[PDB]
């Protein structure tokens, strides 16, 4: 905090590192989904229906 | 002899005007994948075999 009108501020005496590992997803497999073809084989009684 | 998949372009009267067999070459293969008849330059994932 800013200081003014002096009084009894404690200050630290010594500090120490901390490493804050901090995970982000960030990617994930882009997919190219064929329908056709998953919800049904090469059986083409499906894919008139 | 056996069946066709035909790709087919229809014009404003509902009438067909232009088509593609689908096993005749390589290149109306994925026309007949993406339904687009003059598809334009770029790479075009997931056709299946
Ligand atoms: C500075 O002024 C404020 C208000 O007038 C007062 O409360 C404060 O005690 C003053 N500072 C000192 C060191 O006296
Ligand atoms: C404060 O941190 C320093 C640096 O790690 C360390 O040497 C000191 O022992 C710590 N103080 C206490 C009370 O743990
Ligand atoms: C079909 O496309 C052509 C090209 O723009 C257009 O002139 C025609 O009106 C379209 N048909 C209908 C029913 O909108």
């Amino acid at each position: 905090a800013p200081v003014t009108n002096e009084r009894y501020t404690e200050m630290p005496l010594d500090h120490q590192l901390i490493l804050t590992e901090q995970f982000l997803q960030t990617t994930m497999p882009k997919f190219s989904v064929s329908c056709e073809t998953y919800i049904c084989d090469v059986s083409k009684a499906c894919k008139n229906l | 002899k056996d069946i066709s998949t035909v790709l087919v372009e229809t014009n404003s009267g509902g009438s067909v005007f232009r088509y593609s067999y689908c096993a005749d070459g390589f290149v109306n293969g994925l026309q007949c994948k993406l339904r687009l008849f003059d598809i334009p330059p770029g790479v075009y994932s997931n056709s299946e075999v």
